[PDB]
RNA sequence: CGUAGACGGUGAGAGCCCGGUACGUGAAAACCCGACGUCUGUCUUGAUGGUGUUCCCGAGUAGCAGCGGGCCCGUGGAAUCUGCUGUGAAUCUGCCGGGACCACCCGGUAAGCCUGAAUACUUCCCAGUGACCGAUAGCGGAUUAGUACCGUGAGGGAAUGGUGAAAAGUACCCCGGGAGGGGAGUGAAAGAGUACCUGAAACCGUGCGCUUACAAUCCGUCAGAGCCCUCGACGUGUCGUGGGGUGAUGGCGUGCCUUUUGAAGAAUGAGCCUGCGAGUCAGGGACAUGUCGCGAGGUUAACCCGGGUGGGGUAGCCGCAGCGAAAGCGAGUCUGAAUAGGGCGUAUCCACACAAGAGUGUGUGGUGUAGUGGUGUGUUCUGGACCCGAAGCGGAGUGA
RNA sequence: AAGUCCAAGAGUGCGGCAGUGAGACGGCGGGGGAUAAGCUCCGUGCGUCGAGAGGGAAACAGCCCAGAUCGCCGGCUAAG
RNA sequence: GGCAGCCAACGUGUUGGCUGGGUAGGGGAGCGUCCUGCAUCCGGUGAAGCCGCCGAGUGAUCGAGUGGUGGAGGGUGUGG
């Protein structure tokens, strides 16, 4: 039931938006982000690693000495694993590493995430970063300090918006996203969460029915 | 305000692997299998006696055939209307579906299980005795598809 | 790979309304003249099939 | 994610080997010889552990019976005599006084004796 | 400074030193693309729906049979498709199929031919990425690598990376035939000298401390004299809550592992060190148990839109009613002639009655019924499936 | 009917995970053998070894005593 | 005198009582190695590795205690 009021980049203020309490005033749930999270980095995992058996390794097919009277171990092959340069035995193949959490587990993670910076005074809308026909750091690094003085924000700004996401992209603890696109991981990596008008209402919106 | 590294799974949700053959501490020298045999190095199926008539062998094969033409029913019973409908009214298949009743697309038979009280009017693919006496005693009707 | 059901042991067993696994009693097949009816009708209907066998007819059942 | 066992493999290795120090032979020099000898060392120090409050008692009685015969009399007869006189003085600090100063010894030798009975063989 | 805080290099952690990055700009020629014209072709000596018969509608084909192949279907009652052999029709009130077959109905129109897209793969080229390896690893191949080498031949098949920031790679002198060193210099360092980062263990010496040549020793352990070193105190050498080294001597004492009723065993294995070498992974698999979400519901698969891990996707799947071989019936149902017993089923508990104490039943009320989807663990199934090991079997080749 | 009952860590039922299915000697009851075997085959709310350390039997898995949580330079005992 | 397992009492961390040999095997809780998300800290005034000294823990083991050598990366917490 928050009431997050809207900063102008002149130092000013327009109005505020409302935050239901169903979608931002959730309990946090520690044990489900985890495994939300957790499910997250998993399918972030490139699981290109690999090995050789026994049987990819080149050669090995001759039985290297005569099996009986030779006063030597018994040995089938010079790429047993055993060998060196021989097969390696349960050793990595590629693996994809993704895992399909219930959607309702995901949006509840989101909410929680969400919830918890809200309760703590972390989500800020404005009307745009910066004045827009062309991008700035400068402008828009002093006006993101005026916003917060946390290390890690989250800048959630609709797709179109090309201006301003330019002018923010190049700040060293900065991380923009889409409404579209928001997960808990992004949201809990922020200490603070700057939304835009466009992209508080569309988050809203994608769940207001 | 939690971060990524305040994130712990709940008590008792991870069990630790465990490794075996990795030392006479826990498991060693047989990983859990004891000594020599069949068993020692590989298994053996499930339907797998010593040699004897296995028991899926020396029984008899149940008796009958399937009909593959059966006609089978999703089925309610009449005490499910009463909780569905509070005031009774029109009732077919599929403002009956949406009260999660039977499945989506199938062939409804009711039945007549709990006590029908309200004013009902119940059509569905087939009916069962008690069931249609109990729409009718009721003050409803009842006709099938 | 999916699991395979043991055929040979589906079309031997059944599963009641809780979920015991019921059986078909033998020696009935042939030679039944001097069987006794006593014996012979002993002999029919399903019965229950043991404990110590229900943890393999389980496995056979499920695959 | 391959591990090189080393870093982990050799800490057992020095320990044993450290604790192996001035083993005659190659029990000294070999972490599998001088495991092997760490093994009987371990349970001989049990063993000896044990024993060793036996071996201690053992000649504590010793020295005690010798200072008793000195004395005249056995030491059998000494310490039931102090069992009757209610002295109750353990054998590590009798053989103390066996030793160190002869004089309390006489002196408790004399007490057990006279808490003895006139006759050690009645039928009582 | 930042539309550039990607990544490298530079004498050690560089957004502002270099190459670059963000972002823009550039092609004479060749090639790949479209687009507009010549060009090419066709249609218009011509259109349209009617009213009534004869001809035509893919022939050594269909069908039929014998022997096979393949279909979920192993010859079965065996259709559909199909090869070899034999026999061998009709042109539409025909012919084929609808799991032997027949009748009726329905669907279609064989024995003529072309056909894009959605699908499979990577020798090669470009650009990237990795909870991939890091020199016994990763390709056999970081270096002469399919090389050296082994084989007549098919073929088999290695080992070998690291000076320093920069060669500044030791001028000159001395011993030595040289090799090697010692001074001197270089260098931050030469405990970096082209035998070169770090430089462990096995193994080999040299110096010192204690001990050991009348003694039967799984080589230790417990007690222990003497000597040596060290830390305190008082003092000036002797104790002390001491600590180390070595040990004359005394008690006790039959290696480790495998496998066995039982091994110190004269059963197996192991010369030593260092590096390596064995229960892993896939799957909406199965069963059980934790944990989490939703809950009489739970969840999507392919797929579609997202430079992401996000969002849509109801097809299906599991729960929701059972009994029966089945037709079927349904809190019942099967058997049976049976309101006559039994089987299975009606979550579970509580009470009040009505009947028998042959094990309690029946009925009226009440309470109301728990699953499913992620994921950890154990076991299991299909896979080389914890790792190693035959003699041998097959295919294609190489050799007198 | 009691006993044990801050324990036997006891029964029984369901389930998950097993290993085992080569036993040895000694006491008592027996078959085979020659009323031989350190033989072989059975019975035993018999024991110990297996899977048991410590004390005794000179040494000596299976005999006697006694069941090792660790420490002590305390005491009392068991078989002997 | 120290530890631990089961249980009980007050009560909410103590105390008490019983118990703690062990192979196949079952269960529980941990040590050390490496790679990583997030968070912190250390390091050319010298990281790792190695060799020691002096210590520590019930065990695997530890030493953000110290020296020697060494020359560029490491520790710790909480998850994977
Ligand atoms: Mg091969
Ligand atoms: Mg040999
Ligand atoms: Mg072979
Ligand atoms: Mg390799
Ligand atoms: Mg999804
Ligand atoms: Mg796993
Ligand atoms: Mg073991
Ligand atoms: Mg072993
Ligand atoms: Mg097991
Ligand atoms: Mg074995
Ligand atoms: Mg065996
Ligand atoms: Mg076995
Ligand atoms: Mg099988
Ligand atoms: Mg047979
Ligand atoms: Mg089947
Ligand atoms: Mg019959
Ligand atoms: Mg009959
Ligand atoms: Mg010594
Ligand atoms: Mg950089
Ligand atoms: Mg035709
Ligand atoms: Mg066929
Ligand atoms: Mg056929
Ligand atoms: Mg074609
Ligand atoms: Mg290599
Ligand atoms: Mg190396
Ligand atoms: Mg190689
Ligand atoms: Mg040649
Ligand atoms: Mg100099
Ligand atoms: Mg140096
Ligand atoms: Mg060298
Ligand atoms: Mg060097
Ligand atoms: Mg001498
Ligand atoms: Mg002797
Ligand atoms: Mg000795
Ligand atoms: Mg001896
Ligand atoms: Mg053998
Ligand atoms: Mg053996
Ligand atoms: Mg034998
Ligand atoms: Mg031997
Ligand atoms: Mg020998
Ligand atoms: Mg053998
Ligand atoms: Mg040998
Ligand atoms: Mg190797
Ligand atoms: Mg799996
Ligand atoms: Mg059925
Ligand atoms: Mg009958
Ligand atoms: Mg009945
Ligand atoms: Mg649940
Ligand atoms: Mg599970
Ligand atoms: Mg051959
Ligand atoms: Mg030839
Ligand atoms: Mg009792
Ligand atoms: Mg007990
Ligand atoms: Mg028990
Ligand atoms: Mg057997
Ligand atoms: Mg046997
Ligand atoms: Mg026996
Ligand atoms: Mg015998
Ligand atoms: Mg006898
Ligand atoms: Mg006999
Ligand atoms: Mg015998
Ligand atoms: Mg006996
Ligand atoms: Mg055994
Ligand atoms: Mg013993
Ligand atoms: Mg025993
Ligand atoms: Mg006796
Ligand atoms: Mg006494
Ligand atoms: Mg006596
Ligand atoms: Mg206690
Ligand atoms: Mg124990
Ligand atoms: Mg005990
Ligand atoms: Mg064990
Ligand atoms: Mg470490
Ligand atoms: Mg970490
Ligand atoms: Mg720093
Ligand atoms: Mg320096
Ligand atoms: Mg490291
Ligand atoms: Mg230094
Ligand atoms: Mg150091
Ligand atoms: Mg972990």
């Amino acid at each position: 039931t928050l009431k997050v009021d809207v900063k102008t980049p002149a130092g000013k203020t327009d109005g505020s938006v409302e935050l239901p309490a169903e979608l931002f005033d959730v309990e946090p749930n520690i044990a489900l982000m985890h495994q939300v999270v957790t499910a997250q980095l998993a399918a972030k995992r490139q699981g290109t690693h690999s090995t050789k058996t026994r049987g990819e390794v080149s050669g090995g097919g001759k039985k290297p000495y005569r099996q009986k009277g030779t006063g030597r171990a018994r040995q089938g092959s010079t790429r047993a694993p055993q060998f060196t340069g021989g097969g390696t035995v349960h050793g990595p193949k590629p693996r994809d590493y993704s895992q399909r959490t219930p959607k309702k587990m995901i949006a509840a993670a989101l909410r929680g995430a969400l919830s918890d910076r809200a309760r703590n005074d972390r989500i800020h809308a404005v009307t745009e970063l910066v004045e827009g026909q062309t991008p700035s750091t400068k402008s828009a690094k002093t006006f993101l300090g005026t916003l917060t003085e946390n290390k890690k924000v989250l800048v959630v700004i609709g797709r179109t918006d090309e201006v301003g996401a330019k002018s923010v992209r190049n700040l060293p603890g900065v991380h923009v996203i889409s409404p579209d696109q928001l997960n808990t991981y992004d949201v809990l990596n922020a200490d603070d969460v700057v939304f835009s008008v466009e992209a508080l209402n569309a988050y809203i919106s994608a769940n207001s029915k | 305000v939690i971060k990524l590294h305040d994130l712990k799974p709940a008590p008792g949700e991870k069990k630790a692997k465990t490794r075996v053959g990795r030392g006479e501490g826990s498991k060693g020298k047989t990983a859990g299998r004891g000594t020599k045999g069949t068993k020692a190095r590989k298994n053996v199926p499930v339907m797998f006696e010593g040699g004897q008539m296995p028991i899926h062998m020396r029984l008899p094969k149940l008796k009958g055939f399937k009909n593959r033409f059966r006609t089978e029913y999703q089925v309610v019973n009449v005490g499910d209307i009463n909780k569905a409908f509070p005031q009774g009214g029109t009732v077919g298949v599929d403002e009956l579906v949406a009260k999660g009743l039977v499945r989506k697309n199938s062939l409804v038979k009711v039945l007549g299980d709990g006590k029908l009280t309200v004013k009902v009017d119940v059509t569905a693919n087939k009916f069962s005795g008690s069931a249609r006496e109990a729409i009718t005693a009721a003050g409803g009707s009842a006709t099938e598809l | 790979p999916k699991a395979k059901t043991h055929s040979g042991a589906s079309k031997r067993f059944r599963r009641t309304g809780t979920g015991k696994i019921v059986r078909q009693k033998a020696n009935r097949r042939h030679l039944l003249e001097h069987k006794p009816t006593k014996r012979t009708r002993r002999l029919d209907g399903r019965t229950t099939v043991s404990a110590a066998d229900n943890s393999r007819i389980n496995k056979l059942l499920n695959g | 994610a391959r591990v090189k066992r080393a870093l982990n493999a050799q800490k057992k290795r020095r320990t044993v080997l450290k604790a192996s120090k001035g083993y005659r032979g190659q029990r000294s020099r070999l972490y599998r010889k001088a495991k092997e000898q760490q093994l009987h060392s371990l349970t001989y120090a049990y063993r000896d552990r044990r024993a060793r409050k036996g071996e201690f008692r053992k000649l504590w009685i010793s020295r005690i019976n010798a200072a008793a015969r000195a004395n005249d009399i056995t030491y059998n007869r000494l310490i039931q005599g102090l069992k009757a006189a209610g002295v109750e003085v353990d054998r590590k600090n009798l053989a103390e006084l066996a030793v160190s100063d002869p004089a309390a010894f006489t002196a408790l030798v004399d007490v057990a004796r006279a808490a003895l009975p006139e006759d050690v063989n009645a039928p009582s």
